[PDB]
This record gives structure tokens, C-alpha cells and sequence, in this order.
DNA sequence: AAAAAAAAAAAAAAAAAAAAAAAAA
DNA sequence: TTTTTTTTTTTTTTTTTTTTTTTTT
């Protein structure tokens, strides 16, 4: 009922007349450029987004929907059919597989097509399916292209799956080549070589990696959204197979929308499953208009735009966003991060502000107390492999400490190496390493030498009771229970969205310290010294007056710091100070 | 011709053997390196062509080797240097087959047990392994790491020696392709089945297992630290210690496991290891291993010449001082000290004197609160030194620092695997936060700071592994800030045995002084805006490791023993670090230490006078008072 | 409030008893 | 075809280490 060489012509069909105006009201045959490109080598994966499919044959999409492997095995052989006739030029060789592609066809029972490919497809999902939670993906969507969202709890390393096997006669000279689909195969002891089989020989033919196909392979374990979890349940946990260009575009704790094939693996015929990786696409915090960003007060609209439903703490979000952009690492090997820690009384809100750096920052990692504690934090041996805590996870990231007052003693002994090595040491039983943790820590706690000499900024919050700054509180916050939307005020705050883009637009402005300056710093730097001395400064002081001053460079996208910056920075350091006082 | 287990185009290739001989045989003989520097290259007549110095080296020696650099062949032939890295398989005994050429075509004469086997090095440097990728399979590939680990000898067979049953005839059947093929056929009585393998007549090499640490320099957000496996084959076994800094040059090989170690069937995915083709022990951001050391032909007679004169200028002390660490500013006792205790006290023999082992090490406690750049001295130092560790108080175990016991996930057996202190046998172990130590753990360093050893009795094993370790501790005051109202030892907070052990420490303390304050805020401004070079410092250090063995004089003596007595009448007080003959013994290292800063090779007063001063000065004696505090 | 000793958790290793499948003749 | 040795799997227990907790100064 269902041919597939009438798929085949469809499919062939759409691959060479289809276009689109992408490029400036431009149409250019969106696949057909990119056949020409596989066919030089250019490019091994040809992503066939269903979208466009759908636009001119929803039968075809609906078919491929609801049966996947078939339709990919199609359009594979439909690009390999379509190659010779795009190929405009000469390769040069660009790997020892080509090479000995070459060889093989140049010398011609038949060559396996997925021997000669070199070229991957892969399916986006059609805009019309909606991402489907993982515990709702059950046998009725098995085969099909489902796309579901989730959290890459452990991706496993890249390591070599070999696809087809080939092996070597000792005897006739003659190559003999396997298909591997399922994940253990026989190996192949007598050749059957047409010759050896004519001359009735042993046949004992020996295997060749050299001539053998390797592709790339992962295995990742990914969790529900905390949004999505039943009332009454735990997030559900679902096996990923990621391979060829599908790998190393995942890390631990990467938000991902995956659109995979739902494929059982063979153990009554009861059968695990798993998702065939199509397309991985990194989402929110892990996605992947100059006129406002040259303006003056650019500074403080982000300021005012983190966490706007939290009146009031104007200061204390204008040294959060410094934390977010960090300082510019040295290595003349000084540390370019920023800790703040905000230290107040109970219901100020400085939970809140940890919770929404969490859902800004690009990577970040929340534990709160000693829910996540010991190797929640450092890591651990999990073949032995090796599994990083929030801070490997939080690495060159923001981790969001929560009660950090109250944290496991020997927890915060592995902090006070990461705000001043970046690293974690560890020589446990199991354990010998040197983790790599350049992850900036807000800390929150409530009311220190052995804390205060750490922490660049140590902002100190009272909510002391006043009868009309409350009173403007209450109007804040009664407001915002009543629209779910912060007070509207002068400007309109930027979106998280918008908020990351800039964010990260001034992370690669590397801004230098002008020799004018030295003056001015060293100046301010011992007025500094001696504050603490006539009522703790020490040399760390400089050196967060430095890392706050490019931070604030940054945000200028001067290349060049400029007084302002050390005013503005050291008048952070006053507030943080006065606020002790 | 000792066959390498490590091992018209040929098939599927871009090599015809005649052309790779060719080129390799002409860039062996007309190759000279423009930018060579001679002491880059020592004993090496550098006019002339390089290799063929090697090759007389060799004639000389006798060492059947030739270590031939990968960029060499790069700058030469680019062409070539393809061909060798795509294909190793081929291209090495292509090699092998020329410079034997070369080497009996000269020196027709000359006598060795096999052939002369290439081993090509310092490949382009893979940053990180894990960006690898199936297209780099069975390719030459250089990295850089620690051991962990390394297995005992595994013997493989070359050449099985069969013999009959009835008979007895004898013949050798030589490995094909990783098979031998038993004959099943007498070839003298030609009875069937009837010829049987003998296991200790066959022949047979060397194979061992090196787990290491590779520190890959290209380290993405959130990647953890990877570790690989390497085979050394027939001549590398047991090049490599644990703890020991090594670039690992070898093919990356990719073999079948079998779902089972019985059964034939195996997973589709393989699991890769590294064929070891050349180590190199040489960095130029460290200093030079002790192997480096013990081979004498090291240093070129004018380099020599120019270290012998570096010691005869009287600031030879203060200049290696303020060498280390150039971009901390004016601690030059600690500087000092840190100098000292890399050239370490001598190495003395004590098995006559019924006495055991006496430590020659140096261990300096920097004592200071967490603001003062305390770990940065100890990650340099980290960052330095050969066989080296590091360590953050809380974050390990005894048992963990000492050895433990594990199930090597490639063989399946229970092995022992060496701690943290023992990796650093004969390095530095830098322990950072030493006051955030549960004691269970502190309770191992006092046997590793005076006996040198460490006797473990478990289930397991019952045996003492030999640590030579020096220890720089760096410690925070209790309360994390040194208030002058407590007294010295009341403020470092550790028990005066453990503060016994150290022989010096440094007490890091903020003296609110104006100019000091300007003039390190101008050197760190400097610093994020920004001598003695390394390669002499390092050979300084070499040479005088090497070479130097200080003695005792008679004056020295006397001034120690004077200076102990003074030692214990000004420690006798209440609140300072007592003074104890283990102290002197401490003083006698620092004396041995100075003695071979100046290569004096005797102690002499200078040196007990520099030791004493530079003691005093640590624990600020003379700012101190009876009324400690 | 902080350190020392004890207790419990937890993870890895070993025994082993029995049912089923692959290789051998 | 029929045996046999292995292969697994399925429970259970045991040992080391680490972590967590309790008691004392
Ligand atoms: N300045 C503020 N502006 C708006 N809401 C606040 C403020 N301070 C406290 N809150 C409210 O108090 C609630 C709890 O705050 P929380 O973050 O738990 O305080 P903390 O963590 O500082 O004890 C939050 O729902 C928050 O809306
Ligand atoms: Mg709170
Ligand atoms: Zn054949
Ligand atoms: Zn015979």
C-alpha cells in the first residue's frame, strides 16, 4: 500500500526544487546548495527541516512523522543518488576515509551504501508538532519523530561506533564488508570472496580498522523540567543516542530540545528504548537596537532590569550585573570573576534575586543549603567515569549558593578554593584529581573574617522599618499580585531574552588598565587601606576595585577603562561597606 | 631486527615505500636546523648535519634508537611529515629500513643487537583528546600528562615454538597479523595434530599499561579531567614513573572488546588506547626531572662554564631569589626559602650508622591570613617543579594521600594505586588550607615529613612505600586573621609536634605600612596592564642537583651547635615555637641548601650564619619579645 | 562553638545457587 | 541430535570508605 520509489522521486523532487528568500529577497534553492556542498565535502550533515516539506506536501510529512527510519533510510539514498550529478569539481582529499573511498571505487557483492556516504541527514521537527514531555512519550509514538524537551543530566564521551565493518582475506585480496545495526555483531572468520569461494581456501580473513567506518558516538540521559514533573511524581529520565555531527553539542545541565527517533534496542519480546539524536537544540539560559546600548544610562537600565518585581536594592543589582559580566582574567594566572555575597535579615528578598540569576545566567547552578551538599557540589567517580557537582556544572559559570551560612564545613572549605584557585583539588579514596571550577559564586546567607576576607563584595541588607518607604513597598508588591507584572515605571525592563544577548555581547571586550590610571587607583586604593585600618582591606581590595572597574568597562564596551568606572566601582565598595555600617 | 608490537600507493593510501625511503634517507642527510641553539642542542656539531651526529651518538653509545623530531621532518618535507602522521603503520619501517641504510652504508662496521628503529616526536600537540575523532584513528598523535599509574610486565608472544608429540621436531612459527598459525600437521613424521605449542622455548616481548592524567590545555566549561591508556612496548617499560610529566608520543589505536571477556561477540563501539612510540620528559615551564639529571651529558661545557661563573658573583643568592614567581612582589625571605628547599639538603647514607633514613628534604609552613598571596606561591611552586601535587585540606583523605585499593577496570583484578603524597615521591606537595586538615589525615604527614616513608599494613598488602616528599603547607590563623593579641603558637593553631617537623615557618603578616601598600598597588596595577630567565635558573638548578655534594666543615659545625644552643635558650620562652634537636637538624639542611645555592661543595660559616638568619627571620624572632604576642 | 569519636549510609566486591543457551562431537 | 560447559541473573551477604551524627571541652 505505501511504494517507496514513488517516496523516493518525491522526496528527490522536493531536495532539487525547493527555495527560499533567506538572503535578502533572494531565492537560491535552499537544498540544492547544500547538495553541492556535501558533494565537495564541505559539509557532512544535511539537516532536511520538515518545515519546509509541509509547506508544499503535509501527506509526505505526515508519512515521515509517522514512520521515521524508513523516510531517513529515503532521503539518505535520495542525496546519495542526487550527489554525482552536483558535483561540480575535485575534492582534495580532505580525510584518510575519502582516500580510501576513492580507492575502492576507482578498483570497481556490491559496495554498502552506508560504506560511501560520508554525509549525515536528519529531521527538524515540523513546527505543527508540539514538543512532547518525556513521560507521555509511551509504545504508541515508537519509530516515530517525536521532539522533547528536558535537562542533559550525564552525557556520556565521544567514542568510536563502528558502522560498517570491513575486513581483509589473506588469500584472494578481496575486501569483505558488514552492516551494523545491532549494537553486538559476529565477526566474520571465513571470507566470502567469490574467488577463495571458487578455489575452496581457508578463507581466514583478518578485520581492518583502516578500512572499516567509524562514526561518532554518545549516550546522554535527559530529565524533565521541573515544570512538567506530576503533581505527585519525580522527573522521568530518558536515554539519548547522539552521534555523528550530533556530538559534543550537549553538556551536563544544557537545557535541550531534542527531535529524535523513538527506536526500542532488541533484549515476550520485551524492549528497551531510547531517542536516535536528529536535531539538539540548546534552550533558554542555554540558547546559543545599538542605539539603547550606546546610551549612558544603558548601565543602570540593566541594572533596573534584574529581578524588577524586587523594588528598591537598586545598588545591590547594579553589583549583581558586574557579577554576571566579570572582570577580565590576567595572565601575566589572576582570576577575572566577581563573588557577592548578600548577607541580610530574613524576607529581603535575597533569595529571589539568587533564584532569578539562575534563569539569566548562561550557566548556573542553584543549591541551597544541604539538600546538595559533599560531592553535590565537588565531584565523583560514577568503567569508572567522572561526574562534576553544581561548580563543574556551574564552570566558568554563575553557582547561586543559597544559606551559604549554613553549609556542610568541609563544603565550605572547597568553596574557599574555587573563589581563589578556580579549582577542586581532591585526593579522596577513589578520587585524584584537579577539577577546573572558573564559576563565580553568589553566595546568600544570613548574620566574619573567615568570610568577609573573601568575598570581593560582602553587601550587608536591613529591611529596617520605615512608615513610607513600606508604605511604597506594599503599593510594589500589592501591585504585583494584582497583574502578575512588575509596577510599570519610566522604561520598559528588558526581557531575560533580550538581557542574555547583551550580557554576553560584553563578555569578549577585553578592556586594558591605562598607566593614567595607576595614579588614581593607587591613590584610592590606600585611602582604602587605611578606613579599615583607623576604625578588613587588604591587597584583595585593589585587585576587586580592578576586576569591578572592567567589569564596569564592559559594559561601556570601552576597550579602555576610564575614571568613571573607578568611581563607580569603588562607590559600590562604599555602599557594600556602609552597608556593615 | 627486534619487531615493534607499537607498529604505487600500498592500499588505500598515499605512500609507495621507495618514495618515503628516499625522502627520509635525503632529510636525514642534508638537514640542518637554522634556529638551533647550542645549547638547544649539546655535543651536537651544530654546522653539520644533525642526524648524522645522532646516527655516530649511536655508533658511540650503542643505543639502537633515533629520536627523530616530528617538526623536522615538518619544516623539511611537509609532504613526508603527511605521510608519516596518516600513516605510521607504514611510513615508520620505511624509516627504520633507511637509517639502517644509512647508518651501514657509514660505518660498515659497527655493531648492535637489532636494527635501528625511528621513534618520531613532539607531533603537532593534540590540546585535548576528547576533540579526536574516528578520522584520527590509527595515527601518530602527541599529548601531554601525568601517570597515574603503570601495570607490571605482560609478556606477548612473538614466535611460538611448537613441537611434536611423538617425534619431537622443532620449529618456529612467527606472528602474521596478530595470529599464529599452529601447523596441525607434523612436517617430520607427519602424523596430524600432533605438534604441540611450548610456552617457554616460544619468544616473547613486553607489554605494560600506563594509565595517565593528560592535562589538556584547551579545557571547555564543565569538562571534567580525562585519563587514557597506553602500551609500551619492548623497550619503554618502565620509562615512565607515577607522578612523572610526560609527552606522549604513539599511535591512537582503537581495538574490539567482547561483550564478555568468553564470549566472541563484541559491542559496536571500540575503546581507544595509545601505542607508545616516544616519551619526552623535557619542558621548558619546569624544571628538569631527576632522569634529566642522572644522565651526565646534559650541559654543555660552556654552559657549565657560564653557571660556575653565575655562582662566583656575590648576589647569586638574591638573584636566584628574586627569579621565582617575578610577578609577586618583595617576599624575599619566602623567596628564599622556597629556593633553598628546591635545592634541597644532601642525600646522606645512614644504613651504617644503624640509624634509618635521615629526611634531606625542606618543609616550609606558610603561615598568613587567606587576603596575603600565600596560594599563589603554592600553585607556582605547583606550577614549577616536576612531580608535583597539590592539595586543599578538607577536599581529601588519608587514605586517599596515602594508597588504596581498586579494581582496575581493564583487567578486572584488585591492584593497589599509589595517593597523592607518594605520586610526589621525589617532588614538592603543596598542601594549601593545611589548618582546614581533619587530623585522621594529618596524622599520615608526620611519618612523610621525618621518616620518609609510609608503612601501610592492610588487608591488601602489608608494605612501606618510600616517600621523599617535600611539603609546602600553607595554613590560615585561627579565626582567619592574625590578631596580635594572641601569642605566635597560640595563633597557627596546630599541634607543636607537627610545627616541630617544618623547618621553616613563614609567617605572612600585613604590616599597615603606607609605602609598602603604594608600592605593591603599583605592581599589581602594572601587572594587569604589564631578570633571570628560566633556561638558567632551571640548568642552575640541574647542575647543582647533579653535581654539588655539600660536606660539613669544622667552622660550620661549630656554628651550628652554637647556634643550636642560642636556638634553645631564645625558644625557651612561653608563647614562641620551642626550639628542639630536630630544629638543628632543620638548620643543617637550610646550611647544605645555601651551600648549594653558592656550589660551594663544603659548608662553611656563611652558610650556618645564612640558615640561622634566614630561621630567625621566619617566625619574626627579632619582632617577637619573651611577652609573645 | 568547635573538635573527637562513633554510627550509619552507601557503594563496591565476593559467594553461590540455579536456570538457560552455545559449542562440540 | 544430544550432551556439556559455560553464561548469566538473580539474591544475598560482606567489607571498605566516606559521610553523617553524637558527645565532650
Ligand atoms: N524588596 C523586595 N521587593 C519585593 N519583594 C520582596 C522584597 N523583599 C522580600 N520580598 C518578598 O519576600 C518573599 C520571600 O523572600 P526571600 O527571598 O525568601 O527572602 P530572603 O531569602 O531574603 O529571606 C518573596 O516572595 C518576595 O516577593
Ligand atoms: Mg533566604
Ligand atoms: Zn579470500
Ligand atoms: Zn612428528
Amino acid at each position: 500500500l505505501k511504494d517507496y520509489a514513488l517516496e523516493k522521486e518525491k522526496v528527490k523532487k522536493f531536495l532539487q526544487e525547493f527555495y527560499q528568500d533567506d538572503e535578502l529577497g533572494k531565492k537560491q534553492f535552499k537544498y540544492g546548495n547544500q547538495l553541492v556542498r556535501l558533494a565537495h565535502r564541505e559539509q557532512v550533515a544535511l539537516y532536511v527541516d520538515l518545515d519546509d516539506v509541509a509547506e508544499d506536501d503535509p501527506e509526505l510529512v505526515d508519512s515521515i512523522c509517522e514512520n521515521a527510519r524508513r523516510y531517513a533510510k529515503l532521503f539518505a539514498d535520495a542525496v546519495q543518488e542526487l550527489l554525482p550529478q552536483y558535483k561540480e569539481r575535485e575534492v582534495v582529499n580532505k580525510d584518510v576515509l575519502d582516500v580510501y573511498i576513492e580507492h575502492r571505487l576507482m578498483m570497481e557483492n556490491q559496495y554498502p551504501a552506508e560504506l560511501m556516504r560520508r554525509f549525515e541527514l536528519y529531521f527538524q521537527g515540523p513546527s505543527s508538532n508540539k514538543p512532547r514531555v518525556i513521560r507521555e512519550v509511551r509504545a504508541d509514538s515508537v519509530g516515530k519523530l517525536v521532539t522533547v524537551r528536558g535537562i542533559v543530566t550525564r552525557v556520556s564521551e565521544v567514542k568510536p561506533k563502528m558502522v560498517v565493518a570491513t575486513y581483509t582475506c589473506d588469500q584472494c585480496g578481496a575486501e569483505t564488508y558488514q552492516p551494523i545495526q545491532s549494537p553486538t555483531f559476529m565477526p566474520l572468520i571465513m571470507c566470502p570472496s567469490q574467488e577463495c569461494q571458487t578455489n575452496r581456501s581457508g578463507g581466514r580473513l583478518y578485520l581492518q580498522t583502516r578500512g572499516s567506518r567509524f562514526i561518532k558516538f554518545q549516550e546522554m540521559k535527559m530529565q524533565e523540567h521541573s515544570d512538567q514533573v506530576p503533581v505527585g511524581n519525580i522527573p522521568r529520565s530518558i536515554t539519548v543516542l547522539v552521534e555523528g555531527e550530533n556530538t559534543r553539542i550537549a553538556q551536563p545541565g544544557d537545557h535541550v530540545s531534542v527531535t529524535g527517533i523513538f527506536l526500542p534496542i532488541l533484549r515476550g519480546l520485551l524492549s528497551e528504548t531510547y531517542l536516535e539524536a536528529h536535531r539538539i537544540v540548546k534552550m533558554n539560559k542555554s540558547e546559543d537596537e545599538l542605539r539603547q546600548i550606546a546610551e549612558e544610562d544603558f548601565y543602570e537600565k540593566l541594572a533596573a532590569s534584574i529581578a524588577p518585581e524586587i523594588y528598591g536594592h537598586e545598588d545591590v543589582k547594579k553589583a549583581l550585573l558586574l557579577l554576571l559580566v566579570g572582570g577580565v582574567d590576567q595572565s601575566p594566572k589572576i582570576r577575572g570573576n566577581i563573588n557577592i555575597c548578600l548577607m541580610g535579615d530574613p524576607g529581603v528578598a535575597k533569595s529571589q534575586l539568587l533564584s532569578y540569576i539562575d534563569r539569566l545566567a548562561p550557566r548556573s547552578q542553584y543549591t541551597t543549603g544541604r539538600g546538595s551538599s559533599g560531592v553535590g557540589l565537588t565531584a565523583a567517580v560514577l568503567e569508572l567515569t567522572l561526574e562534576g557537582g553544581a561548580l563543574v556544572l556551574a564552570d566558568q559559570g554563575v553557582c547561586c549558593i543559597d544559606e551559604f551560612d549554613k553549609m556542610a564545613e568541609a563544603d565550605r572549605t572547597a568553596i574557599h578554593e574555587v573563589m581563589e584557585q578556580q579549582t577542586i583539588s581532591i585526593a579522596k579514596a577513589g578520587i585524584l584529581t584537579t577539577l577546573n571550577a572558573r564559576c563565580s559564586i553568589l553566595a546568600a546567607a544570613n548574620p566574619p573574617a573567615a568570610l568577609l576576607s573573601r568575598f570581593d563584595l560582602l553587601w550587608l541588607i536591613q529591611d529596617r522599618p520605615d512608615r513610607d518607604n513600606d508604605l511604597r513597598l506594599a503599593q510594589h508588591i500589592t501591585y504585583v499580585h494584582q497583574h502578575s507584572r512588575q509596577p510599570p515605571s519610566q522604561f520598559e525592563p528588558l526581557d531575560m531574552k533580550l538581557m542574555r544577548r547583551y550580557i554576553a555581547m560584553c563578555r569578549e571586550k577585553q578592556p586594558m588598565v591605562p598607566e593614567s590610571l595607576a595614579d588614581y587607583i593607587t591613590a584610592a586604593y590606600v585611602e582604602m587601606r587605611r578606613e579599615a585600618w583607623a576604625s578588613y582591606t587588604s591587597a584583595r581590595t585593589l585587585l576587586a576595585i580592578l576586576r569591578l572597574s572592567t567589569a564596569l568597562a564592559r559594559l561601556r564596551m570601552v576597550d579602555v577603562v576610564e575614571k568613571e568606572d573607578v568611581n563607580e566601582a569603588i562607590r559600590l565598595m562604599e555602599m557594600s561597606k556602609d552597608s556593615l555600617l | 631486527v627486534r619487531q615493534r608490537p607499537d607498529l604505487l600507493v600500498i592500499w588505500g593510501t598515499d605512500v609507495n615505500v621507495a618514495a618515503c625511503k628516499e625522502n627520509f634517507q635525503r632529510f636525514l642527510q642534508r638537514f640542518i636546523d637554522p634556529l638551533a641553539k647550542e645549547e638547544e642542542n649539546v655535543g651536537i656539531d651544530i654546522t653539520e648535519p644533525l642526524y648524522m651526529q645522532r646516527l655516530g651518538e649511536i655508533n658511540v653509545i650503542g643505543e639502537p634508537f633515533l629520536n627523530v623530531n616530528c617538526e623536522h621532518i615538518k619544516s623539511f618535507d611537509k609532504n613526508l611529515y603527511r605521510q608519516l602522521i596518516s600513516y605510521p603503520q607504514e611510513v615508520i619501517p620505511t624509516f627504520d629500513m633507511a637509517v639502517n641504510e644509512i647508518f651501514f652504508d657509514r660505518y660498515p662496521d659497527s655493531i648492535l643487537e637489532h636494527q635501528i628503529q625511528v621513534r618520531p616526536f613532539n607531533a603537532l600537540k593534540t590540546k585535548n583528546m576528547r576533540n579526536l575523532n574516528p578520522e584520527d584513528i590509527d595515527q601518530l598523535i602527541t599529548i601531554s600528562g601525568m601517570v597515574i599509574r603503570t601495570s607490571q610486565l605482560i609478556p606477548e608472544m612473538q614466535e611460538a615454538f611448537f613441537q611434536c608429540q611423538v617425534c619431537a621436531h622443532t620449529t618456529r612459527v612467527e606472528m602474521d597479523r596478530g595470529r599464529i598459525a599452529e601447523p596441525s600437521v607434523c612436517g617430520r613424521c607427519h602424523t596430524t595434530h600432533s605438534m604441540a605449542l611450548i610456552h617457554n622455548r616460544s619468544l616473547f616481548s613486553d607489554k605494560q599499561m600506563i594509565k595517565l592524567q593528560e592535562s589538556p590545555e584547551d579545557m571547555p566549561a564543565g569538562q571534567t579531567p580525562h585519563t587514557v591508556i597506553l602500551f609500551a612496548h619492548n623497550d619503554l617499560v618502565d620509562k615512565v614513573q607515577p607522578g612523572d610529566r610526560v609527552n606522549v608520543t604513539g599511535i591512537y589505536r582503537a581495538v574490539p572488546i567482547r561483550v564478555n571477556p568468553r564470549v566472541s561477540n563484541v559491542k559496536s563501539v571500540y575503546k581507544t588506547h595509545i601505542d607508545v612510540i616516544h616519551y619526552r620528559k623535557t619542558d621548558a615551564k619546569r624544571l628538569h626531572g631527576l632522569d634529566e639529571e642522572a644522565e651526565q651529558k646534559l650541559f654543555s661545557e660552556k654552559r657549565v662554564e657560564l653557571l660556575k661563573e653565575l655562582s662566583r658573583k656575590p648576589d647569586i643568592y638574591e638573584r636566584l631569589a628574586s627569579a621565582l614567581a617575578p610577578s609577586i612582589y618583595e617576599h624575599e625571605d619566602i623567596k628564599k626559602g622556597i629556593l633553598l628547599q628546591l635545592f634541597g639538603g644532601t642525600r646522606k647514607d645512614f644504613s651504617h650508622t644503624g640509624r634509618g633514613k635521615f629526611r634531606a628534604e625542606i618543609n616550609i609552613l606558610l603561615c598568613g591570613d587567606p587576603g596575603t598571596s600565600k596560594s599563589q606561591l603554592l600553585q607556582y611552586v605547583y606550577n614549577l617543579v616536576p612531580r608535583g601535587q597539590y592539595t586543599s585540606g578538607k577536599g581529601s583523605s588519608a587514605v586517599g594521600l596515602t594508597a588504596y585499593v581498586m579494581k582496575d577496570p581493564e583487567t578486572r583484578q584488585l591492584v593497589l594505586q599509589t595517593g597523592a603524597l607518594v605520586l610526589s615521591d621525589n617532588g614538592i606537595c603543596c598542601i594549601d588550607e593545611f589548618d582546614k586538615m581533619n587530623e585522621s589525615t594529618r596524622s599520615v604527614l608526620h611519618e612523610v615529613m621525618e621518616q620518609q616513608t609510609l608503612s601501610i599494613a592492610k588487608a591488601g598488602i602489608i608494605c612501606q612505600l618510600n616517600a621523599r616528599t617535600s611539603v609546602l603547607a600553607a595554613a590560615n590563623p585561627i579565626e582567619s586573621q592574625w590578631n596580635p593579641k594572641k601569642t605566635t603558637i597560640e595563633n597557627i593553631q596546630l599541634p607543636h609536634t607537627l610545627l616541630s617537623r617544618f623547618d621553616l615557618i613563614f609567617l605572612m603578616l600585613d604590616p599597615q605600612d603606607e609605602a609598602y601598600d603604594r608600592r605593591l598597588a603599583h605592581h599589581l596595577v602594572a601587572l594587569y596592564y604589564q631578570l633571570l630567565d628560566m633556561a638558567v635558573l632551571k640548568d642552575y638548578i640541574a647542575y647543582a642537583h647533579s653535581t654539588i655534594m655539600p660536606r660539613l666543615s669544622e667552622e660550620a659545625s661549630q656554628a651550628l651547635i652554637e647556634a643550636y644552643v642560642d636556638m634553645r635558650k631564645i625558644g625557651s620562652s612561653r608563647g614562641m615555637v620551642s626550639a628542639y634537636p630536630r630544629q638543628l637538624e632543620s638548620l643543617i639542611r637550610l646550611a647544605e641548601a645555601h651551600a648549594k645555592v653558592r656550589l660551594s661543595n663544603k659548608v662553611e660559616a656563611i652558610d650556618v650564619e645564612e640558615a640561622k638568619r634566614l630561621h630567625r627571620e621566619a617566625l619574626k624572632q627579632s619582632a617577637t619579645d619573651p611577652r609573645t604576642g
